């Protein structure tokens, strides 16, 4: 597999803003900053390993096909079930481990990238959740 | 194969060398002009308005005026206290801000409850407020004339001359620039337009104006590497092209082309009729240049592949292409000189079909004009313009005598003075007949000019707009007691630059839509199918508005998606439709007045019918001369009003959003210097800090607001026991947000 269409146009804005001079070349004395915008979380230590690997010729400009591949070195694996659940829990409110199905719903719809209602129904049906009932997001990322 | 191109751009001081002379003749008599300091006679009218809140709050008389401008009143007086850093300022401002705080509460809670709400989501409170027709109402411009009781000064009275639409006007650089890339986004119901008693004010190029009016000045500069310095050896070429008659396909101007074995074409180009070597050299150079860094910027186009370029005698030219039914045409154009140049290229059949031919289906036409839009932008970010895609000419009759030298601007507000609506095109439909854009991608490069010359005094500057690098002069803008001309126009001499660079973008644009729109007609004309007829009108227009979303997606770097919906807010796509459909068929041509004024008032909903007192031609519709139809009456604007709409919306998206980005960067490199050690101040400033970080971010984007939100926990995480009541509220949003994008990230996965 590879990363989607929404990854590439998340990783070229962020990526045609940090171009300071609008070149296609991104320097490398900033790059620990981009990579926190894209949702990574760096030591000092990753990020000298990249300075030297890719700029070992001393030049310390950074195009954007070398940028994705050098993301996608990183985005190796960084994220699991646990991330994901953190990143569910912070609904949760009192740490009882289950979510309304009403809220889920509204976040879904509100926010972000705006989903449909017949996917966010297919994504509240097929996890077998009772539509009275209440969500075990724990089981619910087990389940996916 | 690293895909970087070869520009670079910077900031100057000033453009201010080799100017024209800063004087204008009048019947002998010889006028100076001088410079209005934009930036301080605002900053003056921003003071004096201050002490006009200030007489106000002493005059207790608070009842006087409605509620909402009471409310306006405060919300700008809260955001121009943050947006200062003035520390005995701010003290003050907030002093002065607290008694409308004490009446509103107090009085009006209904109001006063959707403020606090407004207080809590950002701390430049006043953008989300004027996101909607409360803008149209001039709050401060009416205060200063009630409460100011004192003789204005000069220049004040020459600058709320010029802006007295908008309240928006008097913002410091950071405010504007962030309400003026919010005011695109789905939230803003926002139409720059205003009615009063039966008289339409437009100034949906005012706001453009006076953001420009604000940037640094642009300067670029071409690397060692580019073709513009390269001091290229001279071609070699000993190859020659044994020419046969038997295998001429046609004849075109100067051009003629013979058919390959490979499907492809072989074409011969001889000189024009006062055209040197100079430019055949220059335009084989460029397109050796084109195919050497095809892989570089990644120009999607089939360019055509050079082969040889000499002289031969006149006389087996004339002998060859003698056969051909336009021989009259070809004989004429060449020149009388019996030893022509030539140049030879190789291209697929595809570059020989203009743009505009009525023999392709829609489909073919959206992914050719996606082609061509794409590779001009990315071509003209490189460093190359290209002045000469067609001859737009305004008139005819004034031709060299005036200032424009007939040459249709597109921002013709902008350079100019007293200069409102967009101009009348003249014969358009041949205008664009012999257009550069092939459904094969882009042609004839010969007439390239470095972007460097678009912001000098080359020889093409210097030609065309004289009048923006001369100055405005006016009859009413003469003082007598000065004997010098005031404006503030003139200030633009050392920021024109700019308004150069935004012209060449306007102008591409509306070649792109001249072509389209000529398609358009060429093939309705022989239809009688009137659904069929808006089923062609529908897809033009559709992919008219994906052309400007590529544009601004090349420039800035907004997502193509977005930038679409931020651009179909502004110009109502269903009128830009019909507003084509009409003004360009010789259809409305067969009408009485009254069924005219009923097509008009259905066509321009909102906005007032459109007057014209021409005579029309049958066949035709409106012509000054009497065989070619133009676009609009005699001495008037554009019939195409919607179009003009579009063309202010792509300009100001992108400059508004590079200028907004040169501010958060300003921001970001403040906060950072906060919180590594340098710059030591307490909790309170480190929050404000971060909060104002937040409301520099592009609109409806996301990742920048996840940036902050990352300082904002190490800010927190700084300050131990720091109070955090005030800024829990609008981090915890775009904490969620983050939230929900992880989760429909993940949620990716319903395949297999
Ligand atoms: N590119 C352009 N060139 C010329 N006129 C334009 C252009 N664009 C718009 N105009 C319109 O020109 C109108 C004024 O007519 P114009 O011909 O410029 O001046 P005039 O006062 O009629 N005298 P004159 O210039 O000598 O013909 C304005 O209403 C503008 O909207």
């Amino acid at each position: 597999d590879q990363l989607t269409e929404e990854q590439i146009a998340e990783f070229k804005e962020a990526f045609s803003l940090f171009d300071k001079d609008g070149d296609g070349t991104i320097t490398t004395k900033e790059l620990g900053t981009v990579m926190r915008s894209l949702g990574q979380n760096p030591t000092e230590a990753e990020l000298q390993d990249m300075i030297n690997e890719v700029d070992a010729d001393g030049n310390g400009t950074i195009d954007f096909p070398e940028f994705l591949t050098m993301m996608a070195r990183k985005m190796k694996d960084t994220d699991s079930e646990e991330e994901i659940r953190e990143a569910f829990r912070v609904f949760d409110k009192d740490g009882n481990g289950y979510i309304s199905a009403a809220e889920l719903r509204h976040v879904m719809t509100n926010l972000g990238e705006k989903l449909t209602d017949e996917e966010v129904d297919e994504m509240i049906r097929e996890a077998d959740i009772d539509g009275d009932g209440q969500v075990n997001y724990e089981e619910f990322v087990q389940m996916m | 194969v690293k895909q970087y191109y070869f520009a670079r751009r910077g900031e100057t001081s000033t453009h201010d060398t080799s100017l024209p002379p800063p004087v204008k003749v009048l019947s002998g008599r010889s006028i100076p002009l001088k410079e209005i300091p934009f930036e301080a006679t605002r900053n003056e009218l921003v003071q004096i308005y201050l002490t006009s809140i200030d007489k106000l709050i002493k005059s207790n008389k608070l009842n006087s005026i409605p509620s909402q401008q009471i409310a306006s009143h405060y919300l700008f007086l809260r955001s121009l206290a943050n947006s200062e850093t003035d520390g005995i300022k701010k003290n003050q401002i907030l002093s002065l801000a607290k008694p409308l705080g004490t009446y509103l509460a107090s009085k009006e809670p209904h109001v006063w409850k959707m403020i606090n709400e407004l207080i809590e989501k950002s701390e430049y409170p006043i953008i989300h407020y004027l996101k909607n027709n409360r803008a149209h109402s001039n709050f401060m411009l009416a205060l200063i004339h009630e409460y100011h009781k004192e003789p204005l000064t000069k220049n004040q009275s020459a600058f709320v001359q010029k802006f007295r639409d908008s309240s928006v006007f008097l913002f410091p650089n950071p405010i504007y620039t962030a309400w003026l890339a919010h005011s695109y986004d789905e939230d803003s119901s926002f139409n720059p337009m205003f009615r009063e008693r039966l008289s339409t004010n437009f100034y949906h190029s005012t706001l453009t104006d006076n953001l420009l009016l604000r940037t640094e000045p642009k300067e670029v500069t071409l690397s060692s590497e580019h073709h513009y310095k390269k001091e290229k050896g001279p071609i070699d070429s000993s190859f020659r092209y044994q020419m046969s008659s038997d295998r001429l396909l046609r004849i075109q101007g100067r051009t003629l082309l013979f058919s390959t074995p490979q499907n492809d074409v072989v074409a011969v180009k001889v000189q024009k009729k006062g055209e040197p070597k100079s430019t055949l050299e220059e335009e084989f150079e460029m397109a050796d240049y084109l195919l050497k860094h095809q892989r570089r910027l990644d120009v999607h186009s089939k360019l055509p592949q050079p082969l040889g370029q000499y002289s031969v005698k006149k006389s087996e030219i004339l002998e060859i292409s003698r056969g051909s039914l336009d021989f009259e045409r070809f004989k004429t154009l060449i020149d009388d000189s019996k030893d022509l140049e030539v140049y030879v290229y190789k291209a697929p059949q595809s570059y020989f079909t203009y743009l505009h031919d009525k023999n392709q289906d829609l489909e073919d036409l959206t992914a050719s004009v996606k082609t061509n839009v794409h590779d001009l932008f990315v071509l003209l970010r490189e460093g190359i313009v290209f002045p000469q895609l067609a001859d737009i000419f305004h008139t005819h009759f004034g031709e060299d005598e005036r200032e424009d030298k007939g040459r249709y601007q597109a921002l013709v507000q902008l350079l100019n003075v007293l200069q409102f609506q967009l101009g009348r095109i003249d014969k358009w439909q041949k205008a664009v007949e012999y257009v550069n854009l092939r459904s094969s991608g882009l042609a004839d490069l010969g007439d390239s000019l470095p972007i460097t010359s678009l912001f000098t005094s080359s020889d093409f500057t210097k030609h065309y707009f004289s009048e923006l690098l001369t100055g405005g002069y006016h009859p009413t803008f003469f003082d007598k007691s000065s004997g010098t001309a005031n404006s503030l126009f003139t200030g633009k001499r050392r920021l024109f630059g700019n308004y150069l660079y935004l012209n060449t973008i306007a102008e591409y644009l509306l070649v792109i839509q001249l072509t389209l729109g000529s398609y358009g007609d060429k093939v309705t004309r022989d239809m009688m199918d009137k659904p069929k007829k808006e089923a062609v009108w529908r897809e033009l227009a559709n992919v008219m508005f994906t052309s400007c979303a590529e544009a601004i997606h090349i420039m800035t770097g907004i997502p193509q998606s977005r930038a679409l919906t931020l651009l179909k807010q502004r110009a109502n796509i269903e009128k830009h439709f019909r507003q084509t459909q009409f003004w360009m068929t010789p259809d409305y041509s067969k009408l009485d007045e009254d069924t005219l004024q009923m097509e008009q008032y259905s066509i321009y909903s909102g906005e007032p019918e459109y007057e014209f007192t021409d005579k029309l031609v049958s066949g035709v519709g409106l012509s000054v001369d009497g065989v070619h139809q133009d676009l609009g009456g005699y001495n008037r604007e554009s019939p195409l009003r919607e179009l003009e709409k579009l063309l202010y919306a792509t300009v100001t998206l992108i400059e508004g959003t590079m200028q907004l980005d040169k501010e958060f960067f300003k921001q970001l490199e403040q906060v950072e210097k906060i919180l590594s050690g340098e710059i030591k101040t307490d909790a309170n400033s480190c929050f404000e800090a971060v909060a104002q970080l937040l409301d520099l971010a592009r609109p409806g984007c996301h990742f920048q607001k996840r940036l902050v939100l990352s300082y904002y926990e190490e800010a927190k995480l700084k300050y131990p026991s720091a109070p955090t009541d005030a800024y829990d509220s609008r981090f915890q949003v775009v904490a969620r947000t983050n939230a929900a994008i992880t989760i429909q990230r993940f949620w990716r996965e319903a395949r297999k």
